[PDB]
Parts: C-alpha cells; structure tokens; sequence
C-alpha cells in the first residue's frame, strides 16, 4: 500500500529511466514481457492476470528516442499511450519548452499522471528525472513541477537532475537555461541531487577500469543509487528509511536542499573477490573525496548532515564502529550547531547484478546522500559563465523571440546571488 | 487478578514486543498456535496477567499494536508467534510521520488516535482487577514519540489511579541513526515525565557494550539486544505471576523506589550473563549473581552509576534460595559502598525473592535502582539540542504543522529545571 | 461581472491592484519612449509608453492576481517609436524593479521599487498599491469583442477573419521592433 | 409480455437501424435468416414454428436503401411488406416530405403500425430514428408523431435525432428544415437524444486510433448505446430501469426533455486487457467532456439529472463509492435545487461483441444519459445560421412553392427564442 511515481522527460531523461528500469524488473524478477514465469508493488500495478504495468510516464518532443522504446524488446512493458511524444523539438532552447510547444503537451501529461495517481492508495511522492543542459528537459521540467506544486500540494518531490560539468561541455548555450531551470525548481522541489558526468566518468575510469565508457555505464551507476535508495520502502530491513522522512533530517532550511552523492563499492568481478570488502572499508571509500558522484571538493565545505543507506548482511555495531571513525578524522568535519550528523539505514537484500554489466555481486554496499557547504562552488562557477555571455546578450535573441520577457534573465541572477549568500550565511560558526 | 494490557508503539516498540512476546509465551510454554504444552501445574494458575481466553481453548495476548505505517506490523505477523496476536487490534494509517514529532503528535496523530483508544478502552473496562499498563517506545523516532506520548496523557486523564510504565530508549550521541533525534527526544521527555508513573531508560549503546564485552559474541544483531530488553521486562513481573517468599507487585516497587512524584526515571539491568565458552567455569551463587548486579558496565544504560549516589535500589531475585544469605549480601554491597549511597535514607536497598527460576536458568536477578547519575543523559541531550536550536536548523518542518518555537523553549526550560533539581539531592546532607 | 470575480477568487489567494506608476532614472533619452512591464507568476501588463522626462507618470489600474509567492517585478523598457508608422521598432530591457509585497506595509498606500541594471541601482519606481486576500491592434480587438457579444457561436466566418487579420498584424509589428532593435 | 416497436425513416434511420439489428440479433443468437439454431419478445415476436419477426417498419420515399436491404443477407428475416418504400424523394425539402409525397404513404405505415401493435399485449412504447438534416427524414418523422400522439396518446416515444455539427456540414439548407422539425418534436416527443457526427469522430479517432471511419462504425456504436438503454427489459438484474420510469427521473419540466450522452468504455483489444477497467475510471470516463457523444461543452452548463445504465459484474457499493467521488469534484457542478441527480441502474449481461467490428468484448461498461442545462449553445448556433440566411429569404422558393406558407418560418424561430430563454430562466438560482 505504498507508491511511488517516476517522471522521465527529456532525452538524457528516458536514457536513464531506460536504465533503471533494467534493473527493477531484473530485481522482482519480471520478464522484458512484463510477465512472472508482494514488493512489486512499490513500482508497478497488477493488471488481475498476468502483466505488471510500471508506474512510470515519458516524454519528449523529439520522436526518436520514444520510437527506439516503442521497438525494442521492451515494447510489450509499457502502456502504449503513456509514451507521450511530440513532433517538434525544443532545440536546447529553454523559452520554446516553457512558452511555446510545452504547453500543448502538458495538459495530455497532466491526464497522464492524474489516471495514475487514482490507482494508487498511498502515494509517497513523485520522482522526476531530466538533463538541465537542454531545452525540452528543462523546459518542461520546471513546467510540470510548477503544475503538480499546485494541483497535488504538500506531496513529495525528487529531482535527479544532471548537472553541466565544470569545463566539460556538450553545448555552448546550457548554462542560460541551467540557471533559469535552479530558478524555477529552487521553490518548487523538496529535494534536488548532483549528477554532473565529469565526476562519473572518473569513477568509471579509476575504478571500473574501462578507458571508453559510454552513457550507458553512467545510467546503470545511477540507476544502482535509485535502486539503493528506494530498496527500503520494498524488503525487510531492520532499521527502515521512508521518503517522507528526509525533508526532517537532511534540509536544515528550505532554501537549502542540493546535495550530492556517492556510491561504495565500485569494483569488478576480475578482481573484487580478492579483497574481502569489509563495512569498514566501503564506508571509508563512501566518504572519500574522488568517489563524489558529482565533481565537488568536500574538504572545500562543512558537512551539514549525513543520511547514508546500507544493504547486505552488514550489522549494526559494525556501522557504530565506523562512524565512529568518521568522527575521529581530522580531515572531515562538521558544522557546529549539529553534534550528530548521522542517518543510518539498513537492508537485508543485497545489490542486484545487470548480466553483461560491468559491476560484479557483491554482499555489502554502501549510498550515501550527504548535504554539505561546499556545493556553492558549482553555482559560482555556472554564475561566472552566465555573465560572460550576458554582459554582451549574446544568444539573447533566441529566447526574446520565443515569448520570453527581456527581465527574466535578470531575477534568475539575483536569486542565485542570494542563494550563495545564504550558503555563506549559515556556514558561518556561532 | 492485578493483570496488566500491553501497548506499544513504532517500530522499536514493535520489535521490542515481538520478542518479549515470544519470550513470555515460551515460559509458559504456549506454542505459537495458541495452544497449551507446558509441563508444571503452576504454567497456568495466573495465565490471565497477560493471555485472555477464548473458544477453543487457545490463548490470545492482550496486545494493542499501533504505528503510522503499515510496513513493521505487515512484517511482524509473518514472524514466528506472530498469529496469536488479534488481527483487530491492528490499527495503522497510510501516511506516515517521517520523524517529525510534529506529525506525529498534532496533525496525523491525533486523528488516528480515536480507534486505537476504543480498543484500549474495550480491553481496560472488560479485565477483572486492572493492576496498569506497561508501554513500550522509542524517543528516537517520530510517530513513536509523539502518538505513544500523546496516549500517556490520554490514557491518564482516564484512569489517574492505576500504575503506567514505560520503557523508553533514548537516543544517545554515540550510536546516532537519525538527525532530528534531539529534537523529537526533548520534546517527548517534557510530556513524559508529568505522566508516566514509571520509566525505565534503555541505550542501544549500553546493549552493544554489554554484548560485546560480557557475552563476546562477534556479531551483535538487533535480535540479541530484543532478547536482553525482554528478558529485563520479564525479570519484573515475575513474582506477579508466580508464588515466592515475599510477593511484591509494580505498586510496591512503585512505593519503594519513588521518594519524590518527579523522581520516576529508572536504569536496570539483568544477570547472569556468561558467554558460551565460559557458561561450564561459572558457578551460580548468591555472591556471584549480586557482584555482577552491582557491576557498572552491567547497566542497560552508558550512565556510570560511580558518578553519583543511588538515592535507592532494588532487586527480584528468582530461583530458590535461602534469604538469610541475600539480605547479609545485600548488607555487605551496602557497607563496603557507603560512599555511593545518599546518607540520609538508611536501609535504601529492597530485596524480593521468587521461587521460580527461568527457563534454562537455576538462578536470576532483576536490578532496578534510582540513582542520581543518570543526569548526564539529559545533560548531553540538551547540550545537543541548545546547538541545534540556536541556528533555527529543521525547525521549519516542525513550525509549518501548527507548532511553535515557545513549546521547544518551555520543553527545554523544564528540561533543565528536571536535571538541576535531580541533581539537587545529590549534595543534599543530613 | 460577479462570476468573473467568484471565478477569480476562486482560482487566486489573494489580488495587488497597482496604481499612479511614477519611475525616475538616473539619466533618461530624451528621444526614447518608456513603458513599464508589471509581472508575476501568472502574466503582465504593460503601460502606454511615454516620452522620457526627469520624472514619467504612467496612469492605469493593474490587477495583479497571486497563488503563492508574492512578488512583482517591474521591468523599465526603452522604446524606439517610428513617429511616421505608429509602431515599435525595438524594446531594450533598462532595469528591473522587484516589489516583495511580504514587506509591505498594509497601511501603507505608497511603494517604492528600486530599479536595478547589473546590480547597480538606476532608479526608482514609486506607486500606489491597494491589497484584497480572497487600424489599431486595439480596434480589431474591440471589433473582435464586439462580434463575441453578438453572436450566439465562438467562430462565426467574420471572426476568423478579424483574427488572421490581427494575427498577421502582430507578426508585422514584432518584424519591426526586430528590425530597430537592428 | 413487454414490447417496443422502433420506426426507421430516410436514409440515415435505415442506416442505424440496421447497425442496429445485426447486434440484436447477435444478441439473442437468431441468425440472420431468422431461425434459431424468453428474452426475445421485447424485439421479436414468434411465428408459432421457426423464424422471429423483427417489431420494426422501414420507411424511405427514396428506393435505394430499400432495395439494398431486401437483397443483402438479411432478405429472409424482414416481414417483405413492413419495408415501405416511395418512388420520388423529397430532396432534403422538409415541405416536400410534409405536405406534398409523404402524405400519400404516411397512410400505409400507419396501416403497419396498427398491425404491429394489435399483436403487442404489453406495449412499453415506441422507438424512431431519423437525421434531421433531410427533407423525408424530418417531415415523415413529423408527421408520423403528429399521427401516433392523437391516435394512441399518452404512449411513450423516444426520439435518436441526429443534429447537424456545429461547422462541419454535408448540406447548404440543413438549418431550415432542423429548426422546422425541432419545432414539430418540441411539443411532440417524450425524449430527444442528441447525436451530431462531429462529436463521435473525436471519440473514434481518440480512442478507437481509426484515421479513416465511415458510417458504419458511428451506426455500430449508436447500436451499443441502444443495447445499453434496452438492455434492463430483457435481461435480469439487481436495480431495474424501465422506459416508463424516465419523465419521472430526467424530466423537470414539460418543455426540456432533451439530453446528450456518453458511453464508456472506448477501447482496442490491442491494448484492451493491459489495464484493469475498474469501475471507477469507467465512471470517470463516461464524464469526461471528450467523451459527450455530442459536440457539447459541459463544463459550460449546470447539470439537471444524470441517469446511467452500468451492466456485467459491477457492485452496487463500487458504484456509489464511484457517485460519491463525482460529487466532490469541484469541476462537475449541479443545479441548486436537486440535491440528488443520480438514477443508477445495474444488470448482469455484458455488451456483446461484434465480429469483425471495432469495440473488444468488456466485462464492465457504463452509458449515461445526462440532461444538462449547456445544451442551449447548439441551439443557439443553429438559430444564428437560420437568421443569416432568412435575412435575405434565400432558398425559401423551393419551400413556398410547396404548399407551405410564408409564416411557417416566423414561429419556428419564436419557438426557438422561447426554448433558449426557457433554459436560462431554468438554471439560475433560487
Ligand atoms: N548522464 C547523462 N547525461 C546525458 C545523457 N544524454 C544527454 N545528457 C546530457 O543532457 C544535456 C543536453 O540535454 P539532452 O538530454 O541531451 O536533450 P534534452 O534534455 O532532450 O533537450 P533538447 O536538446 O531540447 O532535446 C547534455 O549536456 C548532456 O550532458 C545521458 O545519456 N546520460
Ligand atoms: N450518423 C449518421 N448520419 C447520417 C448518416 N447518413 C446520413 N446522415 C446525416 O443525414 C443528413 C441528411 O439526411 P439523410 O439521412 O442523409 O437523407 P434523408 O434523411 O433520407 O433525407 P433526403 O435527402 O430527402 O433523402 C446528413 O447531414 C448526414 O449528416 C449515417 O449513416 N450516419
Ligand atoms: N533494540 C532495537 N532497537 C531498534 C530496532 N530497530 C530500530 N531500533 C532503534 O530505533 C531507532 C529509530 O526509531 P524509529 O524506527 O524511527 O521509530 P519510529 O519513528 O516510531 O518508527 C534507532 O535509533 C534504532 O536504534 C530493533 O529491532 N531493536
Ligand atoms: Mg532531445
Ligand atoms: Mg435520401
């Protein structure tokens, strides 16, 4: 009697729910078919006889992404007319999705969403997933996050949006719609997590050993995170985490809820079973700075608060000894007006493995979710890029023209501005 | 006759149960079908403290289970004696409270607590003598901490001369699984103390030392620190339920241990405990079963009782034995410790002895003492909660649900008045 | 009227009707027109535009409706008007003003709005601001609202007319504004 | 012994009627040449040995229609002479089929509808079909209600009329001779049904994905409607409905008895079983505005009475946990003085496929007839096109000439002026 509803949107979006969803129907043990040859449902719907339905939506305006779903080996999965497609794409421009053609498509999105939520008895919250570098991602996100704000109130949110990397780059005009897209989900999601591809892409090299990697190998690494974070709600463990309990443990101030993440182990198969990945060492790797899934120094920041997640046959008093530990570093240290930082949870079941993936079976993993002082870095360095380009308005004429307000520029800039202010604000000790 | 209702609350409390269930019921030998199998005639002469009967022959507990989310009695039902709880009494809501006292306590709880509260009263009003009722919950925790607190009140209002215990575990700074825990435990400690005629404090870092240092086994669980909490639970009423040298119900302990109506906060703790290698060296004797009592690192609580005065003391001893040689050893723990108990109570020690040993067991002791040391609990918890409080951190989620900063500066207030007038008879002299 | 305003309150928490708009700068063209674009979450207005003074006082009425937060931005918009063709060949984005109606005073009538270009302040906004908790393009609109009133069916072959008419007309004056914006 | 005689005229009634009849006779398992190979005798009579005998009459002045019916498959099972047929048409002159050629043969069926009727002992009523926007259609239609309303009086008559859409048309004269038989049926028909093309085209291209439908497939699911209406008479169920109890139920006033219609479920059997078709989203759907079947805006209007026929397995407890649901939407208004505007009826008997056709075969289905009081803008358009062309008194030759008078036009519209100004004084406040 508890559910939980996911919203892809974008490319880099359905590329991801792609991945995950992989991984949950290999985990309850759902065929590509949606058939069986009581945790399913957290995830999915029972239809009476026979096939699961997940409860999950995509979208896009661009068709080819939604087509390659629609023929694939999971054609059969989906609900035919929860694949919500458009004709014309946003083109990396934020004003088009927000003003243009994303209004058209958002009511049918809208009835999507409200069909699926009267199924469930007892919703948790949505998830939402997009890439802020684009136009239709961004775009929409904000617009479907400022509907549901209004529509359902006080129900729980999660962002995991993909941030730019710092000198990485696929397009030359993201950080302008990066910074409108913060505005808009700044006071409209409760919470928002890092993912820029840099720090995973250094992950992948440093520990899995692949030297080309693609956008796969990062969406199976995310997935794995969601999965760690959601096993909770879905198998017996003896210490449980729900959803509802974070905005109480995690956001001191509800300005202040971007947090990055890490994930422990990272090994493969050819060489995982010679070291005997004790609780200890993977909750040391967890914290250790280059296993940052997004590419921020924390020895640059305090920490604010600490909720990390553990599945295995790991035991309690082996987690106490190592956070003590923790405390013990010289290294890492916490803000003042928090003496304990730490939310601690523990499952039973162990990670799952995707055939012809890259990570081996391991008994014991660790995710950490952890909220520190030194995320204002990357909102400084996107601000430093944004007004290069905005002292001259260069690429300005492109969003003028598609219903944009020339002053709209400007207040996404002071809000930005005022969030780094806050972030100095509070990690200044009494 | 004089029997006692169980309530518990929360997921602690759930688990607490599901073992001292269990623990009870293999004592008087009911399989976990309900039906009788013991061997003595005295398994079933006062049955009726804690089963009721129904057609068919089978016994059924007086239990009411209550929590904020479905999960925790979904998963206690398929353990072992799981059946021979009452499907009616579970009660449960679809939300949840997320750690948040508030919720927990002015906005979920106090809906829900209407039915719970009809089937309290059905089970209250039937019984023949009521002697009380003991509830078992946690501080940690949201939906524990404000709905079992909020029943306190509501459960007294009702019924203010019968008894009421609580054991309550509060969260210590060491083994830290949550980060709003100062938060939700000083609140919850302000109501409890107007109330709860009894409270036995309970540290799961307390039950990690003990584990580890007495019994050394080399992997704790969450079922051995249940097993110790119930058989201390057990250990209390088990002269109620059997015949002995000298009876004495809760209320007399409640007349012996209480020298002030505020002064009701307990620490306890059990022995023998041996670990299994060494369970053939030992030998069982009254020396030996009151040297490990009075042992510091014995108490189910990380306060050291050498860092103050015992204001007074008890113990149940269980088993036959002669009392001549109980009362000079418990003449001889008060001669040669003089210095750590207060001068001007004499004879601060009560002593009581059943003929009925546990099973397994020829010989076991019950400690239950009211000691002045147990300040600094309360003292740590403060001092946590003045430094989260003075920078307003999560406050937001607490003020957003119709609470307000005046309640936390009233709850800490009395706080501190409670230590320092606790501590008031520590230097206080004849 | 009264099912207009029960479907407004029933839709918005709270109204701002904003009046007696009178923005200074610190240097004003004296050649350029200046409006004011009042704006929320939910939309904007626009004043008339005005030639620039030491001081310009735009007249009008604006309703501005909330469901949430409570801020208007006022943005300064420099106009470049063809005297010869009546239209607007370019709109540039003098300031922003931010009016956080949290902090204003219910008693107190008069608001002030600083204007800012880059963070430095270039002005100011005074208005007036009153608080409820709960052919020309104009007349081919007229015409267009007049045609609503008459006809008993939302597309009559006259209104369609009148609205590709209008249409191509705002294409027309948006292709100018781009071409002085040039 | 209950009985009902349906009356087919013009191109598109035979059209329906048709569609119709193979559902009915698939139905009740009669094959087409009318031989079996006590639920048939509210459609059929029985000849004493063999073939069933439709209680239905055909008429057309045009012999096209006629004669593709007397050599198709179903030449066996109508009587040969109930199929009335003319020689010249009236050529969408509704004063040509009034006054003129429909004279001549309206003697004739009524000859067949007293020979029809001697044999019927329980006679419920009668059932006619016509479009409306053709001269014999309307005019015969007309005049056959203005015979039977004297010459059996107070039997009930239920009317299926299609009106012309509000812009797509196939004529250039339809809203002359709409406006003249609205005006004929105003004051001569028990029950109006409203059926405009446009409105069932949306609903076939949503849901029935078909980008090129004819008219069989709107007759087919004007077939299902009926069957729905019908099905209460001739099958057992838990809440009965019959044609009688309906002036008593959706009727407020003489002069407002007509009311537009819906139906649910629409859907494919490629994607039929994937979802559940609970009974509340059937429920849901059926109010849907999309799925009026006539191009009418309820959302624009207050409701006046909704009755709604469900049938298969569905609980009357589903069905008022469904009413309930309805009536807490803010969206769905109803009229101040009708506290209840629900009739509910339920039967066992689920809709019967088609081969060959679109619909899948269902277990639940729901149709509703609603009478609302936005059906004023068809109305309204339709006046505002008579008036343009009235102005100038064009096309009025081909009616002057003939035997109608010039007034006729005037009081039509008078009639229409009074029925809209009668639906506004109806829907305001009290
Ligand atoms: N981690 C990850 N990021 C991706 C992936 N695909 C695209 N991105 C990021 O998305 C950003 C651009 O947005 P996209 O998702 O590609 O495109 P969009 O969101 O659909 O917006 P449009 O360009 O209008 O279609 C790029 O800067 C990429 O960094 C992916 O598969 N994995
Ligand atoms: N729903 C539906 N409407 C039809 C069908 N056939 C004709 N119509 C409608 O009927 C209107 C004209 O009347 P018809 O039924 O075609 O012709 P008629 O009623 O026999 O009148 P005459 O022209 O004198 O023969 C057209 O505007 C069509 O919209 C049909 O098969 N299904
Ligand atoms: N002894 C024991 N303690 C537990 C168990 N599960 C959780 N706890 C303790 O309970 C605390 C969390 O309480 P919580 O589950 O949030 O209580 P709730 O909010 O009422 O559900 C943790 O600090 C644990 O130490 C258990 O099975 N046994
Ligand atoms: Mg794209
Ligand atoms: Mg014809």
């Amino acid at each position: 009697m508890r559910e939980v509803i996911s919203i892809h949107v974008g490319q880099g979006g359905i590329q991801v729910g792609n991945a995950c969803w992989e991984l949950f129907c290999l985990e309850h043990g759902i065929q590509p078919d949606g058939q069986m040859p009581d945790a399913f449902n957290t995830f999915f719907s029972e239809t009476g006889a026979g096939k699961h339905v997940p409860r999950a939506v995509f979208l896009d305006l661009e068709p080819t992404v939604i087509d390659e779903v629609r023929t694939g080996t999971y054609r059969q999965l989906f609900h035919p007319e929860q694949l919500i497609s458009g004709k014309e794409d946003a083109a990396n421009n934020f004003a088009r999705g927000h003003y243009t053609i994303g209004k058209e498509i958002v009511d049918l999105c809208l009835d999507r969403i409200r069909k699926l939520a009267d199924n469930c008895t007892g919703l948790q919250g949505f998830l939402v997933f997009n890439s802020v570098g684009g136009g239709t991602g961004s775009g929409l996100g904000s617009l479907l996050l400022e509907r549901l704000s209004v529509d359902y109130g006080k129900k729980s949110k999660l962002g995991f949006t993909i941030y730019p990397s710092p000198q990485v780059s696929t397009a030359v005009v993201e950080p302008y719609n990066s910074i409108l897209s913060t505005h808009s989900l700044l006071e409209h999601t409760d919470v928002a997590v890092m993912l820029d591809n840099e720090a995973i892409y250094d992950i992948c090299r440093r520990n899995l050993d692949i030297e080309r990697p693609t956008y796969t190998n990062l969406n199976r690494l995310i997935a794995q995170v969601i999965s760690s974070l959601t096993a909770s709600l879905r198998f017996d463990g003896a210490l449980n985490v729900d959803i509802t309990e974070f905005q109480t443990n995690l956001v001191p101030y509800p300005r202040i809820h971007f947090m990055l993440s890490s994930y422990a182990p990272i090994i493969s198969a050819e060489k995982a079973y010679h070291e005997q990945l004790s609780v200890a060492e993977i909750t040391n790797s967890a914290f250790e700075p280059a296993n940052m899934m997004a590419k921020c120094d924390p020895r640059h920041g305090k920490y604010m608060a600490c909720s990390m997640m553990y599945r295995g046959d790991v035991v309690p008093k082996d987690v106490n000894a190592s956070i003590a530990t923790i405390k013990t570093k010289r290294t890492i240290q916490f803000v003042d007006w928090c003496p304990t930082g730490f939310k601690v949870g523990i499952n039973y079941q162990p990670p799952t493995v995707v055939p012809g993936g890259d990570l081996a079976k391991v008994m014991r993993a660790v995710c950490m979710i952890s909220n520190s002082t030194a995320i204002a870095e990357v909102f400084s360095r996107l601000d430093h890029k944004f007004d290069l380009m905005y002292a001259k308005r260069a690429f300005v004429h492109w969003y003028v023209g598609e219903g944009m307000e020339e002053g709209e520029f400007s207040e996404a800039r002071e809000d930005l501005a005022a969030l780094e202010k806050d972030y100095e604000e509070v990690g200044i000790e009494t | 006759m004089r029997e006692i209702v169980h309530i518990q609350g929360g997921q602690c409390g759930n688990q607490i149960g599901a073992k001292f269930w269990e623990v009870i019921s293999d004592e008087h030998g009911i399989d976990p079908t309900g039906t009788y199998h013991g061997d003595s005639d005295l398994q079933l002469e006062r049955i009726n403290v804690y089963y009721n009967e129904a057609t068919g022959g089978r016994y059924v507990p007086r239990a009411i289970l209550m929590d904020l989310e479905p999960g925790t009695m979904d998963s206690v039902r398929a353990g072992p004696f799981g059946q021979l709880f009452r499907p009616d009494n579970f009660v449960f809501g679809q939300t949840g409270a997320g750690n948040n006292w508030a919720k927990g306590h002015y906005t979920e709880g106090a809906e829900l607590i209407d039915s719970v509260l009809d089937v309290v009263r059905k089970e209250a009003e039937g019984c023949d003598c009521l002697q009380g009722f003991q509830i078992t919950h946690s501080l940690g925790g949201g939906t524990g901490s404000g709905m079992g607190t909020l029943l306190i009140s509501k459960v007294r209002e009702e019924y203010p001369d019968r008894i009421m215990e609580t054991f309550s575990v509060v969260p210590s700074p060491k083994v830290s699984d949550t980060v709003v825990e100062p938060y939700n435990a000083t609140l919850s400690v302000h109501q409890l103390v107007e109330n709860a005629d009894e409270c036995m404090v309970i540290d799961n870092e307390a039950l990690y030392d003990i584990c580890f240092r007495t019994l050394k086994l080399t992997t704790p669980t969450y079922g051995d620190l249940n097993h110790l909490v119930s058989a201390a639970m057990s250990g209390v009423t088990c002269c109620l339920r059997f015949p002995g040298q000298l009876n004495s119900d809760l209320r007399k302990l409640a007349v012996n241990l209480i020298p002030f109506p505020r002064l009701h906060f307990f620490m306890i703790g059990f022995a023998p405990l041996t670990s299994r290698g060494s369970q053939q060296y030992r030998a069982l004797t009254v020396p030996e079963l009151t040297q490990q009592m009075f042992d510091a690192k014995n108490m189910m609580c990380a306060a050291d009782p050498r860092h103050g005065r015992y204001l007074t003391a008890s113990a149940l001893f269980r088993g036959r034995m002669s009392t001549k040689e109980v009362d000079e050893q418990m003449l001889n723990v008060q001669n040669k410790n003089s210095s750590y108990f207060v001068e001007w109570i004499p004879n601060n020690i009560k002593s009581s002895i059943c003929d009925i040993p546990p099973k397994g067991l020829k010989m076991a002791v019950t400690f239950v003492g009211n000691s002045t040391a147990i300040q600094e609990m309360f003292k740590r918890v403060a001092e946590q909660f003045t430094a989260m409080f003075r920078r307003k951190a999560f406050l937001h989620w607490y003020t957003g649900e119709g609470m307000d900063e005046m309640e936390f500066t009233e709850a800490e207030s009395n706080m501190n008045d409670l230590v320092s007038e606790y501590q008031q008879y520590q230097d206080a002299t004849a | 009227n009264k099912e207009q305003i029960k479907q407004i309150k029933s839709k918005y928490e709270s109204c701002l009707t904003v009046t007696n708009l009178q923005l200074s700068l610190d240097s004003f063209k004296p050649e350029a027109y200046y409006y004011l674009k009042i704006r929320n979450s939910n939309g904007s207005h626009k004043t008339t535009p005005q030639n620039g003074g030491a001081s310009m006082m735009f007249q009008g009425d604006f309703d501005i409706y909330f469901r949430g937060q409570k801020i208007v931005y006022i943005d300064v918009q420099e106009v470049l008007k063809d005297e010869i063709l009546d239209f607007i060949t370019a709109d540039d984005l003098v300031g922003i003003g931010t009016l956080d109606f949290e902090k204003v005073d219910i008693n107190q009538s008069q608001q002030r709005a600083v204007i800012r270009h880059k963070g430095k302040q270039i002005g100011s906004v005074q208005c007036q601001a009153s608080y409820e908790i709960f052919q020309s393009n104009d007349e081919l609109l007229e015409q267009i609202k007049n045609l609503e009133k008459k006809d008993k069916f939302w597309l009559s072959p006259e209104r369609y007319q009148l609205d590709l008419k209008l249409k191509k007309k705002q294409i027309l004056d948006r292709r100018q504004m781009l071409m002085k914006n040039r």
